[PDB]
RNA sequence: UCGUUGUUUUUUUCUG
């Protein structure tokens, strides 16, 4: 449902008609495995016949098409694929079927599954670590650079959580070095490093008065005033949105020719979208934006002035894990796209001549099922031709050797942070790893550290809606941004939800 | 300041009034100040007469 | 074709005195023949003094007796000092 | 010769082609290519392109990691592999 | 006379933008039907006449005074590749791009389709039309010893022989001509009716075989 | 400082690539568009933070 | 046999030792070359020497 | 442990530098000591 | 597609068997004549595929002596030779078949 | 009737 509809268009002239062709995407139906043998007969799948036939142990995948069209003058059942079933899933067969059919179907009570198999082998996916989403972290950098310290964040989307687009801001300069401390934030689809105040006012803030009345929150802090004045002065050659937004686009990475008209519209999208989209991709809303970079800001300078430790990286409470779900997540959207692609083209290629397409030779169910047979077969986690720069090893043969090495490679971790540059802070143990990780158990040589097990006790959130909190907040005094001031609100409360600031609470002990 | 121009702080430009000043048969080398003046004095009574 | 004029000159001259007044094409005529007549008699003043004193080249002093000479008393006096500092202007910067 | 570039033996009967067979014979249809340019239309566009295309297939064929430009591949998209490449490294002809 | 049709400054330029390869004839048919949709509005494509040549693959040409018109032609196609690496062409170069630029009875051709594809042969007849031109091939005939075929399973070749055919495997309409299978053998040489498009007249160095034989 | 600049804009009215120069003259906020065929010349004041594209956007919005 | 099995090796510096376990033990061969150009493009037929 | 690991590449990557910094230094009979090209490089080795 | 052979217009043989040569079917008759006319007249083979938008000022096409044929995708080589009769018929029509070919 | 030949390419988890 992400992409909920292919649209086309077609003013034939020759006699103008605009026919528009449309296909509206519905339900998915999802079998248990079945085969399908050449001699045209099929039955129900049990994987014990799958690895002894070197089959793979998978379910076909049904999607619901709509075919409507709309002309003026002025969908069924689609075979798309088979997503391999992990074993004991509750779209297993195995689910089922009693401890006695066990011995029957051939399989030991005491295996617990939670691995796929594939052409006979037994294939299982190891977690991989990332760095949370949606968070600030201040780094400081190395001696030769004007760059000092750093306040970066990567926005992903709630829905589907998956990485949109990050942004920067690198505090340049050195001390008594080019004048001021000179900040300058790096936005999306941009050619170069920008000032801060000029985005802001871009944003909607032109007077310096609400600018430094959203990034500071302590008057007789006199010091972070004096020192982020040389990014205002340097400010006062933009006065309204409408330059501010110009200056913005004109590095807009767009070709030459935009010019000025479609120049402050594409900052308006560029500014609408693409920045901390987290928080919303819409408009009437910079006015959150505005907050967040003001606070965002703060926290940098603050880290500048050593009154809070620069962030840690290792803090294992922001990091994060990637079971098989979110990962095929991933690699399911980057197959579905294409597939619809080729739908789309195939669309474009068969109306033309204007025949009634099938929906089953322009649907190649061989896409999805090719892309994930390989990428589970052999880890390289992504398309097949585009191998380099692809994830390897993501997913590995089950080591059966014993038992218990079975059960420590399921509850396996790792960390794709490379081995150019050795390096020590990401193989060190941390404070942070008591109780969630095995502080004994990790692998030797090179990948000493950068594989971890999972304690005896861990486990792993699925994700769950934040709407609920939201509601209860809502009834517990939760105050919006919009109601905020310095002075009045320098001793409330403000209230983060995964990772977005979204109100003000002034008595939170209660809440 | 690139251009003398600016040098010198007037609107007049003083170089085309050394260039007419080459091509003038007036004398044989010209200085690099008398242009100035020229320009300074132009100004000035073309102010007064605007 | 590249018939040059002072019109743009002229035009940002009255522009920092009177700003916010226009001209017509034949006064900007008249002007231009008022500012080449009066550099060919400034011209030929600093070429004859030049003669009468048998030096074969112009220097800014030149010029400054030749406007003292063509013009009266305090016109000549005023173009004097303004020649004065704009050329002090010119050789310290 | 073909010593230096023999046929590798996939499964049995069917030999693949080693990279610099393939990237010889590349060159080769170029070349050849540029020779049939001259004999018709060769609008001066189609000349600069191609002879560049011809001297982009004999830099990789004798070396393919030039910096700053993309990298030769087969259609498998692994990246060729030429004589540089195989002197260099451990595994090189030097070190292994 | 053709040559009074010289170009010159009158004529509008041409400018060849980069197209997706293969994608040029379809770009080529994107321009013509938008040029057609688009005219009598306010906003028309300002093109005379383009094209694309087989030699020139990859290379749209268009007929025009400005780049603009070029811009919105492309503009929207994505059969096309983004970038507006273009370019003009010279007055001389014109008439290059619409410059177009052998086949007799008797002299010696090859086959490059089929199961008999690359063996020599002669022409014996073109069609009245010139769709389909006869040739004098080398029958590659197993005497039914496997029939119960492809390019990669053919064994040796053979002139057809009345005695040996008689013996191991039919009809006879002339002295020396045999009709087998539908296929002419005369003189031991094999008569079909084949294609113009799989077979090439030009390009061709003689075998050894071919030596010893012909 | 004098800087001369070959840069790649595309000038409007002789609508020749690479025609452009965008100069940079920064001792008294002047710039200068220098085109190589025409030879047109493009003035606009030039602040701290103009650059080549802002001259070049200048110049398209005064064309129309 | 490793580079520094080959350093260690000529730290006893038995020569002989390893240049033959580095051309007998090993991918031995013989060549041709001409003695003026100093090439290997010499053509060799030992059967009609 | 993460130490030994990283500390057995860096010094074999030495060791590597060295030997192929020295490796054709020999003593010759009179007594010099000399790499390939002849070039002397101690007068008596050791000095003793 | 096939190419017509006289105006060098070309179209897949259903509009010339519905709706005829769009600027030659007063002389050569293609969508009423047998398949074996049409695909006489209008070759398969071809090369140099023109689109055409204007004809009034069409250099191009005043090359191909199609200016007052409607602008179309044509064909600027023709390949194969008209039987004799096609031929025929157009000289005793008026019209001077010239091949594309050269 | 001596003779008599058996892949590469990556990635992976391991051993000292
Ligand atoms: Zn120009
Ligand atoms: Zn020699
Ligand atoms: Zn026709």
């Amino acid at each position: 449902w992400e992409e909920p509809r292919l649209i086309l268009d077609q003013p034939a002239q020759h006699d103008n008609i605009n026919k528009r062709y449309e296909i509206r995407f519905g339900k998915i139906y999802l079998s248990r495995p079945t085969m399908t043998e050449a001699d045209g007969t099929t039955h129900a799948m049990f994987p014990q016949e799958a690895r002894l036939r070197n089959l793979t142990y998978s379910s076909p995948v049904y999607l619901d098409m709509e075919k409507s069209m709309f002309t003026s003058i002025d969908g069924n059942k689609v075979h798309i694929g088979k997503v391999p079933i992990m074993l004991r899933s509750k779209f297993c067969s195995l689910r089922t079927l009693d401890e006695v059919d066990l011995y029957k179907m051939k399989e030991c009570p005491y295996d617990m599954g939670g691995y796929f198999v594939i052409n006979g082998s037994e294939k299982v996916l190891i977690a991989q670590e990332r760095s949370a989403a949606n968070i600030v972290q201040v780094f400081k950098k190395a001696a030769p650079s004007p760059i000092s310290h750093v306040a970066e964040i990567r926005s992903a989307l709630e829905k589907g959580s998956r990485l949109i687009s990050t942004m920067q801001i690198k505090l340049y300069g050195r001390e008594d070095k080019g004048t001021g401390r000179t900040i300058k934030a790096t936005l999306p689809y941009v050619k170069q490093d920008i000032p801060i105040v000029i985005v802001f006012r871009a944003l909607g803030v032109v007077p310096d008065g609400e600018i430094l009345q959203h990034i500071c929150y302590d008057e007789n802090d006199w010091q972070m005033l004096e020192m982020l004045k040389p990014c205002i002065e340097e400010g006062f050659v933009i006065q309204d949105k409408e330059v501010a937004l110009d200056f913005i686009g004109r590095r807009g990475s767009a070709a030459l020719g935009i010019r000025r008209e479609k120049r402050i519209q594409y900052a308006k999208d560029i500014l609408q979208k693409e920045l901390l989209p987290h928080i919303t991709q819409e408009e009437g809303f910079e006015t959150r934006k505005t907050f967040f970079l003001g606070y965002m800001v703060n926290r940098l300078l603050l880290c500048a002035l050593e009154r809070k430790d620069q962030d840690d990286r290792d803090h294992f409470g922001k990091k994060r894990l990637d079971l098989a779900g979110p990962l095929l997540a991933n690699l399911f959207r980057i197959l579905f796209r294409k597939l619809t692609r080729e739908i789309y083209r195939y669309m474009q290629r068969c109306i033309e001549t204007d025949r009634d397409f099938n929906l089953n030779l322009a649907v190649k169910s061989t896409t999805i099922t090719s892309g994930l047979k390989y990428s589970l077969a052999t880890g390289n986690w992504g398309e097949q031709k585009k191998a380099m720069s692809s994830r390897a090893g993501v997913s590995q043969v089950l080591n059966r050797y014993t038992y218990s090495s079975t059960l420590s490679h399921l509850r396996r971790t790792n960390t794709p942070i490379g081995r150019d540059g050795k390096l020590a802070k990401p193989r060190q143990l941390h404070n942070t790893h008591w109780g969630l990780v095995c502080p004994a158990e990790t692998p030797e040589g090179q990948a000493c550290g950068l594989v971890k097990n999972l304690s005896l006790l861990s486990g792993i959130s699925i994700g769950s809606p934040s709407e609920p909190i939201i509601n209860f907040l809502e009834e517990w005094g939760m105050e919006p941004l919009e109601d905020y001031d310095p002075a009045q609100h320098t001793k409330s409360t403000r209230i983060f939800v995964n990772g977005v600031w979204t109100g003000i609470h002034r008595d939170p002990s209660m809440l | 300041a690139k251009t003398r121009s600016s040098r010198a702080g007037l609107q007049f430009p003083v170089g085309r009034v050394h260039r007419l000043l080459r091509k003038g048969n007036y004398s044989e080398r010209v200085g690099a100040g008398a242009p100035v003046y020229l320009a300074a004095v132009l100004e000035y009574l073309t102010a007064e007469i605007l | 074709s590249r018939k040059e004029s002072y019109s743009i000159y002229v035009y940002k001259v009255l522009k920092q005195v009177h700003p916010d007044t226009g001209i017509s094409s034949k006064a900007m005529g008249i002007m231009n023949s008022f500012v080449n007549d009066i550099f060919e008699r400034i011209a030929g003043e600093a070429s004859r003094l030049a003669h009468y004193n048998k030096r074969s080249t112009i220097t800014s002093r030149e010029i400054q007796t030749a406007v003292r000479l063509l013009l009266p008393g305090e016109l000549a006096k005023h173009a004097v000092s303004e020649g004065t500092k704009a050329v002090t202007k010119y050789t310290s910067a | 010769p073909p010593q230096v570039r023999p046929s590798i033996a996939m499964d049995e009967t069917t030999q693949g082609q080693d990279d610099l067979t393939h990237k010889l014979s590349d060159i080769l249809k170029a070349n050849i290519n540029v020779q049939k340019l001259e004999m018709d239309g060769s609008p001066q566009h189609i000349i600069n392109e191609v002879e560049q295309l011809l001297q982009f297939h004999v830099a990789t064929y004798m070396d393919n990691d030039i910096a700053g430009q993309p990298q030769a591949l087969q259609k498998s998209g692994r990246p060729v592999k030429a004589i540089r490449a195989r002197l260099k490294g451990k595994e090189g002809r030097l070190r292994g | 006379p053709q040559r009074l049709l010289i170009p010159t400054v009158d004529d509008p330029g041409i400018w060849g933008v980069k197209v997706r390869l293969g994608k040029e004839k379809d770009v080529v048919r994107q321009i013509l039907k938008k040029k057609l949709a688009r005219e009598g509005t306010k906003n028309p494509l300002e093109i005379y006449s383009a094209f694309q040549r087989d030699s020139f693959k990859g290379h749209v040409y268009i007929e025009a005074r400005k780049a603009e018109a070029i811009n919105d032609a492309l503009k929207g196609n994505v059969n096309v590749f983004s970038n507006n690496s273009k370019f003009l062409v010279g007055i001389v170069e014109y008439k290059d791009l619409l410059r177009p630029v052998k086949l007799t009875r008797g002299s010696y051709v090859r086959v490059k389709n089929g199961k008999f594809k690359g063996d020599l042969a002669q022409v014996d007849e073109v069609l009245e039309n010139g769709l389909e031109a006869r040739l004098k091939l080398v029958p590659r005939l197993d005497y039914g010893k496997d029939l119960s075929y492809t390019s990669k399973f053919r064994p040796a070749q053979r002139l057809f022989s009345e005695a040996e055919a008689r013996v191991h495997e039919i009809r006879r309409d002339r002295d020396g001509f045999v009709t087998y299978g539908g296929e002419e053998y005369y003189e031991g040489f094999l008569y079909k009716t084949f294609r113009l498009q799989n077979l090439i007249v030009n390009s061709i160095n003689p075998t050894l075989n071919e030596l010893s034989l012909f | 400082i004098k800087q001369k600049l070959e840069t790649q804009f595309t000038c409007l009215f002789c609508n020749h690539d690479n025609s452009v120069v965008c100069t940079l003259d920064k001792k008294n906020s002047i710039g200068l568009l220098e085109c190589k065929k025409c030879n047109l010349s493009f003035q606009a004041p030039i602040n701290s933070l103009s650059q080549p594209i802002d001259i070049y956007s200048d110049w398209i919005d005064a064309c129309e | 046999f490793g580079e520094m099995e080959r350093d260690c090796m000529i730290a006893h510096g038995a020569a002989g030792f390893l240049k033959e376990r580095l051309m007998e033990a090993s991918d031995a061969f013989r060549v041709h070359v001409c003695g003026i150009c100093g090439l290997m493009s010499v053509i060799a037929n030992l059967k009609k020497n | 442990l993460i130490d030994t690991a990283v500390k057995t590449a860096e010094t074999g990557y030495i060791q590597r530098r060295l030997v192929k910094a020295l490796e054709d230094i020999m003593v010759h009979y009179d007594g010099t000591t000399r790499n390939s090209l002849g070039d002397i490089i101690q007068f008596l080795y050791g000095e003793d | 597609e096939r190419a017509c052979m006289l105006c060098g217009i070309v179209l897949p043989g259903r509009v010339f068997m519905q709706n005829g040569c769009p600027n030659c079917d007063s002389v050569l008759n293609l969508r009423d004549s047998d398949q074996a006319t049409v695909n006489e007249c209008t070759s398969s083979s071809f090369e140099g595929l023109v689109a055409v938008g204007d004809n009034e000022h069409s250099w191009v096409a005043k090359w191909l002596r199609v200016d007052r044929f409607q602008p179309g995708l044509y064909a600027v080589r023709v390949d194969g030779r008209l039987p004799s009769d096609i031929v025929a018929a157009l000289e005793q029509y008026g019209v001077y078949y010239r091949p594309r070919d050269g």
